[PDB]
C-alpha cells in the first residue's frame, strides 16, 4: 500500500500480477480514476461528462455498501461457494485479478444485491442498538 | 523504449577545464535522468539523480542540468582521476534506458 | 557502507545453465528491489530483470524472459539470477545492482550502488 | 478458517474492451488550420507511458474503433473548416476555353486551359468578362469551345479559405478518465492475435491526418523490418498494408511560377482564379531514389515470400484502373493536390534468386474528398513554385485473384478507403473501460 | 425474515416509514442510471442526474451521515416540526405523506443538522488535542 | 420435503365471509412470501394476494383489494386468507402457494410447491 | 398488465415423441419465466424457472428453451404419466400472470 | 458561533481562522449550487462546478479525511513551512491571509498528506493479516 521495495508503480501496473500482490497497489489506480463550437470541443465534452459518471458509478455502489471511503473493505456477506470453490491460496497467488472478473461474472448481481441488503441490516441494527441509550 | 543518445562518443579535455557531456532522449524523461561513471575495470558509481541533485559522497564539481529532452553533465574542475565513461539513464519509462557511453580522454 | 559482491560467473556452453549470487549489506534489503544489469563487450548497459523489496514482483527484459529466473533471499541478504538455455549474444558482464529508492507516486529505478560484476561467457 | 466473507476492492487492475469518445491533444508549440488543434488540449510533454508485466492482451487493428472515431473526426473538421468559405454557385457557367500554348512543353500540351466567362459583379445588375486557367481535369465540354466545371452537375464546389493551411498537424488521441489505451510494444506484431508485450497509455503518440491513396506518406516506421498486416492474407479482395524500416525519400514539385487573381463575384466574396504562369510551363512531377525504392521493394518482397513461399515469383504491377483518385497517388502538397502516376514504382518481377524515378503527375483543383459524392472543394492556386520532400512509409497494396497453380503472384497498388490511412498507426493501440470495483474471498469479517 | 414479495425502484412507496425503511438500497441504487435534437437531450439528462446525486451527496456529507443508508444525529427533534407520536410516523404514514407534512421545516432541519455536524468536528479535534 | 394443507374452503352465500388456514412446514416460513392462487373453473391460474417473509407488506389483486386479508402466524407456521363481502366470481379453487426464493437485484416470484387447494363456491 | 399466450391449446402425442409446448408474452419477461404442470386433481408442479433451469427433481425429459418474448418447452421422450395441464408463468412484472395452459394428450 | 449575527457565503472571510472555523458548512453548501453555444457553455460552466467539488472530495479521501469538516493527520507541521504561533495564527489572521503565507508550501503538504495516508492504510491491512 505504500510501496516498500516496489520496482516501479504505475496505473494498472500490476496488472499481470497475482491477486495478493496487485491488492498492495490500490492506490495506484484508485487515484487516477478522476483526473487521468468545435468538433473537438463537443468530444472534450463528453469525455469529462463520461469520466464523471464512470467514477460515481463505482462510488455509489461503494457508498450504499458502507465502504465509502475505502480501497479494503471487509463485509458481513458470507462467501458462497457457489459462486467459486477455488481455495484461497488459488485465487491470491495463483491469479491475476484479471482472470478473476472472468470467473465471477456470472455472480456479480447476486453478489452486490447482498451486500446492499447486508448494508441496511447493518444500518438497521445500528439504529436500534443506539436506541437503546 | 526512449532511447538515449549521448554527444559526443568520445571527448577529450586536458585537466582543469570545464567538460561538457550531453545527453538527449527520445522522447520526454522529465527530470527522471540519472549519470554514471565507470572507470575502467570498475563498477559504474552514481553522480546525478534527478538531472540536478548529486549523489552522496560525489564532489561538487560535477553538475548535471536539464530537464525534458535536453541534459547535460558539467564538470567544472577535471582532474587526472575524473577519467571514466560517463552514462547517461532514464528512469521514467520501464524498462530505464543507459546512454551508450561518452569516453573521456584526458588532453 | 553498501557492498554489493557477484560471484558464480564464468565459462558456460551454450544451452547451459548458470546461477549468479550477489550478497549484500550494509542497508536494509528487504526494503529495496534489486536489477540485475549486464555489459556486454563493447555496448551499453542493459537492463536484464529486477525483483520488487519482498521477492512477489519479477521483471524480465524480453531477450531473457522465459529463460531466466530472479529471485532473492531476504534472511541471508542474497540476490540469485538462474540462468537456463543460454545463448552466444548473452555473454556480458553481470552487475547485481541496488535500487535508490521506493516511490508510490513517481519513478525511482536510478542506482546507488552497483556490485563489481562477474563476466559470463558462452562459447563452445 | 473454512468461513469465507465477500471482501470489496477499489482499484483492483481489470479491464474491458470498450468504445469510447476520444478527444484530442496538440503540441502547444504550434487559427488557421483545417484540423483545429488550436481546439485541442495541450498535450503532456513527458507522456507517461505504463509497463504492462505478464500482460497478454488481443488486438485487432482491422476492427479497431480507433480508426473508425479518427475517420469521423477527420470529415468533420474537413466540413467545419470549408463551412464559412465562399461557395462557388456563380462559378457554375458556360466558359469558352481554349488551348495554353505560351511555351508548354510536350508532356503539358492540352492540360491547361484558358477560359473566358461572364461572371457576377458586387452589382447584382453588372457583369464581368473574366478569364481563368483551368487543368483539364475539371473543365468538361459541352455537348466553339464550349466548358464547364466538372462538378457543375453533381455539386457547388466550396472554395478552400486561402488563409486556412492543409498542412496535418499531429494528433494524440486521449482517452477519457476511467478508460485506458493499451499500446502493443511488441514489435513483430502483425496486427491480430495476442500481444505479448504490453503498455497502458492515456493518449497516443502524434498521429498526422495524412491524406494519400497509394503511398503513405510521413508514417511510422516500422522499428526492426518491414511489416506485411492484412485482415486476411489468403483471400485477394483484403489490402495489404506494407510498413516500412527506412523511410523513402519523395521529391514532388509544381514547376510552374502560379500567379494567383482575385476575382470579385459578390460583396465580400473574391473568387481566385490562376491568372498566368510566369515563364515556361513544366509537368508536375515526383522523384525517387532508383537505388532506394529498388532497395525497399526488395526488403517487400523477402517479407512477402513468407506468405506465399520461398519459390514464388513475386511481381508488381500498376493499378489496374477505376477513377483517378485510386488509380493514382493521391495526395496534397502545400495546398496543391497532386495526383501520381505511379507506373514506374510498382513496374518488375521477382524471381526466387545514382539515378531517379520521375513520376509525371495531374493537378487538380474541384477535389471531391473522402470518395463523397455532391459534396466538392475548390482548392485556390498556390502563388510561386510548390516543392515538398516527404516519406514513403509504407504502401497500400491489392493481390490478384486468380490462382489456378499461381507460380507467380502480381500485387498492385490500391488506395481508395483512406481509413486504411489511418489504421497504419493506430493499429497498436486499442481503448479499454476500466473495472475498479471487484470482490473477493477472504477470511475478514466486518466487526460489529 | 427475509421474504419481500419483491424489491423495486419505490416499489415501497405505498408501505410504511418503518416497511420502507429496509428498502433504501433498491432506490439508493437507480439514482445514477435507472449536435443532433435527440443527442442533446440526452447529455443535459446524464447531466442533471450528476448533479442531483452530487447534491444529496453534499447534503449527506456536510451533516456527518456520509457513506449511510440510516445515520443518527445529536439534533434533538423539536415539537413544533411534527407532534405526531413515534408510533403513528413508522408504522401509520408513508415517506410520501411524511414528506408532505415536514416539508415547512425542512430548511431549519437542514440548518440545525450542518451546525450540529459542525459543533460535533471542532469538539472532536478538541479532545484529540489533549491526547 | 415442504408441504402445504389448505382449509376452510366451503359453500358461502354472496356477501358472505371465510377464512382459510394454510399450514406450511418443511421450510423456514418467515423466510420466503407466501401467495394466494385461484383458478375458477374452466378458467386458468391467477394471482389473489400475497405478503412478504415478516408479514409487514401485503400484496391484493385489484378484483379482491378492500374486501380480502392476507396474514401470516410465523410462530404458527400458518396463512390466512380471510374473504368478507363475497361475490359470484369469487368461486374456484385456492392454492397456498410457496415463492421459490427471495431476491434483491430481480423478480423471483416463481413458486417452489403449491398447496392441494381448498374449492371454494359462492353461491345461494 | 403481461398477457401471456400459450399455443396449441390441445396437444396430442402419442407415448415416445417429442412435444413441444409454446408459450408467448404481450412483451419482453427476459428470463422470467417458470413452467407448471397440473395433473387432474392435483396441485401445479414446478418444472422450469429461469425458461432453461430444470427444479429439483424434474427428470430430464423436461427441456425449457427461449427467451424475450418467445418461450418453448421440450419434452423429449413422452411417458404416460405426462398428461397434463401446463402453464406458463412470468414473473417480469407485477402482477405475475399465468398462460391459459395447453392440454397434452396421449395419442 | 453559538449565537451569530448572521450566516453567509464567505461571510466569516475577514474573521479570524479560529472564528471563521465555525461556518465551514456555509461556504461547503454553496459550492455546488448556483441547438446553441449557450446552452453548451451552460453545460461547460456545471460539468466544471461538478468536477471541481468531486476533486476536492478526492482529495480529502486520499488522504483519509473522507465526508469531515476538520480532520485531524498525522504529518507533523514543519516550523519552515511556518513559524508562527498556535495563538498567533488561530487568532490573529484569516484564512486568507494564512492561504497567501502557505501557497508556495501547499503541494508539498498534499503529498505528504498522501503518503501518510498510505502509510497508515498499509499499517491497518497489515494489523488486520496479523489478526
Ligand atoms: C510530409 O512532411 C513534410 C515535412 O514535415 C512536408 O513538407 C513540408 O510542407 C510544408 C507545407 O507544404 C512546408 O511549409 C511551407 O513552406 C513554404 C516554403 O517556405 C520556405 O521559406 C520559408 C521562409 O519564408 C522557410 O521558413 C521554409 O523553411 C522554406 O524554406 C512556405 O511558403 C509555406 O508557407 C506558406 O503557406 C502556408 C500554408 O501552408 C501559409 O500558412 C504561410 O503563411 C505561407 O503562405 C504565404 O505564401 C503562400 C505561397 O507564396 C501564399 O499563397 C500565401 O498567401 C502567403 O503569402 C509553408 O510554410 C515545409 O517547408 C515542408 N518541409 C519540407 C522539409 O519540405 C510534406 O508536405 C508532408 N507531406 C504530406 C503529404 O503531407
Ligand atoms: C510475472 O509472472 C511471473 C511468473 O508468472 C512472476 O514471477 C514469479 O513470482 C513468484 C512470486 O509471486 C515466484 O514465486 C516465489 O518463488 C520463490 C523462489 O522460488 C525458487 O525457490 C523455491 C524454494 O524457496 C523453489 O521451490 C522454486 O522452484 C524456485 O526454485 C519462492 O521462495 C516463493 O515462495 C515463498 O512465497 C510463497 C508465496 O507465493 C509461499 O507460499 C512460500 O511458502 C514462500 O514463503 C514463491 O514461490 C515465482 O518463482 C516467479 N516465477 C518466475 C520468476 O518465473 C512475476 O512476479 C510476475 N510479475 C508481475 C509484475 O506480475
Ligand atoms: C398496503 O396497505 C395495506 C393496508 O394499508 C397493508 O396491509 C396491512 O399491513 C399491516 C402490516 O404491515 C397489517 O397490520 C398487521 O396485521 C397483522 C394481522 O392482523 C391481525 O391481527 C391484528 C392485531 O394483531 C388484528 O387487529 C387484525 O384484525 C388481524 O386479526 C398483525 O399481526 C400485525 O400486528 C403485529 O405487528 C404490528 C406492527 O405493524 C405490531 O404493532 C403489533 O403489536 C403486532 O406485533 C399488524 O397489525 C394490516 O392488517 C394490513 N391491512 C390489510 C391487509 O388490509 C399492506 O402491507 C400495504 N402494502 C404495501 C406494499 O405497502
Ligand atoms: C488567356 O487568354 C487571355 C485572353 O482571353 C489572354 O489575355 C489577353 O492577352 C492578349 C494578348 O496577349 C492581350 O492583348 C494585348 O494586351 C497588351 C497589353 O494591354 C497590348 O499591348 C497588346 O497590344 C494586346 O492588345 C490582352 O490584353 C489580354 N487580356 C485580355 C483581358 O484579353 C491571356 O494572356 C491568355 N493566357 C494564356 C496563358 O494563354
Ligand atoms: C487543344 O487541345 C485539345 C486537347 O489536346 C485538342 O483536342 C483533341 O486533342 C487530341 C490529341 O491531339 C486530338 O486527337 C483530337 O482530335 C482533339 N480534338 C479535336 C480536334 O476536336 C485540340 O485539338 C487542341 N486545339 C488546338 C487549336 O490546339
Ligand atoms: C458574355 O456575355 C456576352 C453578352 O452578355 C456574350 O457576348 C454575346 O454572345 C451572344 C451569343 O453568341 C451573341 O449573340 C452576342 O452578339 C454577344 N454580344 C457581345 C457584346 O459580345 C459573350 O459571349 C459571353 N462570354 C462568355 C459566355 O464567355
Ligand atoms: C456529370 O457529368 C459527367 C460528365 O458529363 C458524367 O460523367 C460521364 O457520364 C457518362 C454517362 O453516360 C459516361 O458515359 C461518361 O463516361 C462519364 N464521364 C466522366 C468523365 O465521368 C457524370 O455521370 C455526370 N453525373 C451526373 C450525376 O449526372
Ligand atoms: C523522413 O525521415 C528522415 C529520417 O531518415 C527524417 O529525418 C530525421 O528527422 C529527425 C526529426 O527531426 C531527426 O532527429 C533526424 O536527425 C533526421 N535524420 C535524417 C537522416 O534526416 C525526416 O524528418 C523525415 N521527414 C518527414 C517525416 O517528413
Ligand atoms: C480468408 O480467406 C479465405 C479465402 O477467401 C477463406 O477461405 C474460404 O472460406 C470460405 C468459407 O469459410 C470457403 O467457402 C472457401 O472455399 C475458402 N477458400 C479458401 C481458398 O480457403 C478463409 O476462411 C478466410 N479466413 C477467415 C478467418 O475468414
Ligand atoms: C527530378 O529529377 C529530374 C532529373 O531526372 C530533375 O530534372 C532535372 O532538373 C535539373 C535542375 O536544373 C536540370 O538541370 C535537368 O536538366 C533536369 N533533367 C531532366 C528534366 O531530365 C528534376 O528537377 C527533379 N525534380 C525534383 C528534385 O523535384
Ligand atoms: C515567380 O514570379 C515572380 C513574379 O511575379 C517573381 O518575383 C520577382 O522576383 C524578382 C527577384 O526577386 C524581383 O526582382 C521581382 O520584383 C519579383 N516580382 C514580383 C514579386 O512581382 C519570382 O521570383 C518568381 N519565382 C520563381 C521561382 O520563378
Ligand atoms: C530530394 O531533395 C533533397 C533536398 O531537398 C535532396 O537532398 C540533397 O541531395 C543532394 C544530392 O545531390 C545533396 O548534395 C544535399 O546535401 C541534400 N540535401 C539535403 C537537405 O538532404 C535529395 O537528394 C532529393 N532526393 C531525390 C530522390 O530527388
Ligand atoms: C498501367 O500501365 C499500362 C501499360 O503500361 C497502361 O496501359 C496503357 O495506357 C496508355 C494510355 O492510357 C495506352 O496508350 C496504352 O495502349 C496502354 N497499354 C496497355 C497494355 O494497356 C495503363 O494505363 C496504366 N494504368 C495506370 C492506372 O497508370
Ligand atoms: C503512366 O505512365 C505510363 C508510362 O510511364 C503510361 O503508359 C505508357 O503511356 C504511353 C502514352 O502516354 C504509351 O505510349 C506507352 O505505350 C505506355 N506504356 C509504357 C510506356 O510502358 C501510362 O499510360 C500512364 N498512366 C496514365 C493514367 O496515363
Ligand atoms: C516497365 O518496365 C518495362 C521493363 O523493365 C519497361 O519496358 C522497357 O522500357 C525501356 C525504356 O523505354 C525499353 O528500352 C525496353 O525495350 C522496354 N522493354 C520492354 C517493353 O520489354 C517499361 O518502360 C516500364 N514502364 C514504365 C517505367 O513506365
Ligand atoms: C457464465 O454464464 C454463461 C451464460 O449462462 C455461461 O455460458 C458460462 O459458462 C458461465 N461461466 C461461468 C464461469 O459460470
Ligand atoms: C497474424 O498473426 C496471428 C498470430 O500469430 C496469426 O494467427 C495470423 O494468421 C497472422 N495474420 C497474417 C500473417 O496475415
Ligand atoms: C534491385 O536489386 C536486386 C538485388 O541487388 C537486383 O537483382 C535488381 O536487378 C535490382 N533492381 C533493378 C536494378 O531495377
Ligand atoms: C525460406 O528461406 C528462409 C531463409 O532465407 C528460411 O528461413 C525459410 O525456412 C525458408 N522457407 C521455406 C518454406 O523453405
Ligand atoms: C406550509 O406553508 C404553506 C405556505 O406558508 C401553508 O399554506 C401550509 O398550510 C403550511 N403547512 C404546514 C404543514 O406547515
Ligand atoms: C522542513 O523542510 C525543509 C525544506 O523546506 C527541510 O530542509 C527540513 O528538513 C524539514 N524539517 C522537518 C522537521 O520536516
Ligand atoms: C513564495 O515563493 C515566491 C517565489 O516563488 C517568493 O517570492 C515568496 O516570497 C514566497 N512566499 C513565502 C516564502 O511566504
Amino acid at each position: 500500500a505504500v510501496g516498500i521495495g516496489a520496482v516501479f508503480l504505475g496505473f494498472l501496473g500490476a496488472a499481470g500480477s497475482t491477486m495478493g500482490a496487485a491488492s498492495m497497489t490500490l492506490t495506484v489506480q484508485a487515484r487516477n480514476l478522476l483526473s487521468g463550437l468545435t468538433v473537438w470541443g463537443i468530444k472534450q465534452l463528453q469525455a469529462r461528462v463520461l469520466a464523471v459518471e464512470r467514477y460515481l458509478r463505482d462510488q455509489q455502489l461503494l457508498g450504499i455498501w458502507g465502504c465509502s471511503g475505502k480501497l479494503i473493505c471487509c463485509t458481513n456477506v458470507p462467501w458462497n461457494s457457489s459462486w467459486s470453490n477455488r481455495n484461497l491460496s488459488e485465487i491470491w497467488d495463483n491469479m491475476t485479478w484479471l482472470q478473476w472478473d472472468k470467473e465471477i461474472s456470472n455472480y456479480t448481481q447476486i453478489i452486490y444485491g447482498l451486500l446492499e441488503e447486508s448494508q441496511n441490516q447493518q444500518e438497521k441494527n445500528e439504529q436500534d442498538l443506539l436506541a437503546l441509550d | 523504449e526512449i532511447v538515449m543518445t549521448q554527444s559526443p562518443a568520445t571527448l577529450s579535455v586536458s585537466p582543469g577545464e570545464r567538460a561538457t557531456l550531453s545527453c538527449r532522449a527520445s522522447q520526454g524523461v522529465s527530470s527522471k535522468l540519472a549519470w554514471y561513471q565507470q572507470k575502467p575495470g570498475q563498477a559504474p558509481r552514481l553522480l546525478i539523480y534527478g538531472a540536478s541533485t548529486r549523489a552522496t559522497g560525489i564532489p561538487a564539481r560535477f553538475s548535471g542540468s536539464g530537464s525534458g529532452t535536453e541534459f547535460t553533465l558539467t564538470i567544472s574542475s577535471l582532474q587526472s582521476e575524473d577519467f571514466a565513461v560517463y552514462y547517461c539513464q532514464q528512469y521514467h519509462n520501464w524498462p530505464y534506458t543507459f546512454g551508450q557511453g561518452t569516453k573521456l580522454e584526458i588532453k | 557502507e553498501v557492498q554489493l559482491v557477484e560471484s558464480g560467473g564464468g565459462l558456460v556452453q551454450p544451452g547451459g545453465s548458470l546461477r549468479l549470487s550477489c550478497s549484500a549489506s550494509g542497508f536494509t534489503f528487504s526494503s529495496y528491489a534489486m536489477h540485475w544489469v549486464r555489459q556486454a563487450p563493447g555496448k551499453g548497459l542493459e537492463y536484464v530483470s529486477a525483483i520488487s523489496g519482498n521477492g512477489d514482483s519479477t521483471y524480465y527484459a524480453d531477450s531473457v524472459r522465459g529463460r531466466f529466473t530472479i529471485s532473492r533471499d531476504n534472511s541471508k541478504n542474497t540476490l540469485y539470477l538462474q540462468m537456463s538455455s543460454l545463448r552466444a549474444e548473452d555473454t556480458a558482464v553481470y552487475y547485481c545492482v541496488k535500487q535508490a529508492a521506493y516511490c508510490t507516486r513517481t519513478s525511482c529505478y536510478y542506482f546507488d550502488y552497483w556490485g563489481q560484476g562477474t563476466l559470463v561467457t558462452v562459447s563452445s | 478458517a473454512e468461513n469465507l466473507w465477500v471482501t470489496v476492492y477499489y482499484g483492483v487492475p481489470v479491464w474491458k474492451d470498450a468504445e469510447t469518445t476520444l478527444f484530442c491533444a496538440s503540441d502547444a508549440k504550434a487559427k488557421h488550420n483545417v484540423w483545429a488543434t488550436h481546439a485541442c488540449v495541450p498535450t503532456d510533454p513527458n507522456p507517461q507511458e505504463i509497463h504492462l508485466e505478464n500482460v497478454t492482451e488481443e488486438f485487432n487493428m482491422w476492427k479497431n474503433n480507433m480508426v473508425e472515431q479518427m475517420h469521423t473526426d477527420i470529415i468533420s473538421l474537413w466540413d467545419q473548416s470549408l463551412k464559412p468559405c465562399v461557395k462557388l454557385t456563380p462559378l457554375c457557367v458556360t466558359l469558352q476555353c481554349t488551348n495554353v500554348t505560351n511555351n508548354i512543353t510536350d508532356d503539358m500540351r492540352g492540360e491547361l486551359k484558358n477560359c473566358s466567362f461572364n461572371m457576377t459583379t458586387e452589382l447584382r445588375d453588372k457583369k464581368q468578362k473574366v478569364y481563368s486557367l483551368f487543368y483539364r481535369l475539371d473543365v468538361v465540354q459541352i455537348n466553339n469551345k464550349e466548358y464547364r466545371l466538372i462538378n457543375c452537375n453533381t455539386s457547388a464546389c466550396t472554395q478552400a479559405c486561402p488563409k486556412v493551411s492543409f498542412e496535418p498537424i499531429p494528433i494524440h488521441y486521449c482517452a477519457p478518465a476511467g478508460f485506458a489505451i493499451l499500446k502493443c510494444k511488441d514489435k513483430k506484431f502483425n496486427g491480430t492475435g495476442p500481444c505479448p508485450s504490453v503498455s497502458t497509455v492515456q493518449c497516443t503518440h502524434g498521429i498526422k491526418p495524412v491524406v494519400s491513396t497509394q503511398l503513405l506518406l510521413n508514417g511510422s516506421l516500422a522499428e526492426e523490418e518491414v511489416m506485411i498486416r492484412s485482415e486476411n492474407i489468403t483471400n485477394n479482395a483484403k489490402n495489404i498494408l506494407v510498413q516500412f524500416n527506412t523511410p523513402v525519400q519523395i521529391n514532388c514539385t509544381r514547376p510552374n511560377n502560379n500567379t494567383r487573381k482575385s476575382i470579385r463575384i459578390g460583396p465580400g466574396q473574391a473568387f481566385y482564379a490562376t491568372g498566368d504562369i510566369i515563364g515556361d510551363i513544366r509537368q508536375a512531377h515526383c522523384n525517387v531514389s532508383k537505388a532506394t525504392w529498388n532497395e525497399t521493394l526488395g526488403k517487400v518482397v523477402k517479407q512477402l515470400r513468407k506468405h506465399f513461399g520461398n519459390n514464388t515469383i513475386i511481381r508488381f504491377a500498376n493499378s489496374s484502373g477505376g477513377d483517378l483518385e485510386v488509380t493514382t497517388h493521391s495526395f496534397n502538397c502545400g495546398g496543391e493536390f497532386f495526383y501520381c502516376n505511379t507506373s514506374g514504382l510498382f513496374n518488375s518481377t521477382w524471381i526466387s534468386n545514382n539515378d531517379s524515378i520521375t513520376l509525371p503527375c495531374r493537378i487538380k483543383q474541384i477535389i471531391n474528398m473522402w470518395q463523397r459524392i455532391g459534396q466538392c472543394m475548390y482548392a485556390p492556386p498556390i502563388q510561386g513554385v510548390i516543392r515538398c520532400v516527404s516519406n514513403i512509409t509504407g504502401l497500400i497494396l491489392t493481390r490478384d485473384g486468380g490462382s489456378t497453380n499461381s507460380t507467380t503472384e502480381t500485387f498492385r497498388p490500391g488506395g481508395g478507403d483512406m481509413r486504411d490511412n489511418w489504421r497504419s498507426e493506430l493499429y497498436k493501440y486499442k481503448v479499454v473501460k476500466i473495472e475498479p470495483l471487484g470482490v473477493a474471498p477472504t477470511r475478514c469479517k466486518r466487526r460489529v
